[PDB]
């Protein structure tokens, strides 16, 4: 919507990338 | 807004409607589209895969005339990054394929996707690593797990 909803949405792209890729990283 | 700045606005618009796999892309503040953060993962069942790499993308005036450069903000063991993070990479080197008018933020990402899916050997930023690719793949392939336990904090 507004830059500043782009910019938190980005950044919680960034911390929801982290969180999958930690997961994946460690399974099985 | 110049034509820079136009031109970077609808990247991102278009990155952020139809995002690249794996990849979380835009400029760090919006009061400032000539400095970028790109966060890439390393493609799974691949020699990284799911590292999460940071690099800053910084953009020239002209863009899209001249390219932009590329540092990652992370450790890397790539034969295509320098030691100081810095990408070494056909595609942003002005007129392999190199800049032109075709090429995009998109199309810089995606080729660093590739080089860390199938490091390749022309250039040698990381003479290391680019002997260790050549001769030693299966001591590559313990660095780079490294790389991207690192890349994740573990």
């Amino acid at each position: 919507g507004p830059s500043w909803a782009r910019q938190e949405s980005l950044q919680e792209r960034k911390q929801a990338l982290y969180e999958y890729a930690r997961r994946r990283f460690t399974e099985r | 807004a110049g034509t820079a700045l136009k031109r970077l606005m609808a990247e991102y618009k278009q990155l952020t409607l139809n995002p690249p796999e794996g990849i979380v892309a835009g400029p760090m503040n919006e009061e400032n589209f000539f400095e970028w953060e790109a966060l890439i993962m390393g493609p799974e069942d691949t020699c990284f895969e799911f590292g999460v790499f940071p690099a800053i993308l910084s953009f020239p005036l002209d863009y899209p005339l001249s390219p932009p450069k590329m540092r990652f903000t992370c450790e890397m063991f790539h034969p295509n990054i320098y030691p100081d993070g810095r990408v070494c990479i056909s595609i942003l080197h002005a007129p392999a394929e190199r800049w032109s008018p075709v090429q995009s933020v998109e199309k810089i990402l995606l080729s660093v996707v590739s080089m860390l899916a199938e490091p390749n050997d022309e250039s040698g930023a990381n003479v290391d690593a680019s002997k260790m690719w050549r001769d030693d793949r299966e001591q590559f392939y313990k660095i780079a797990k490294q790389i991207v336990q690192k890349s994740l904090g573990l």
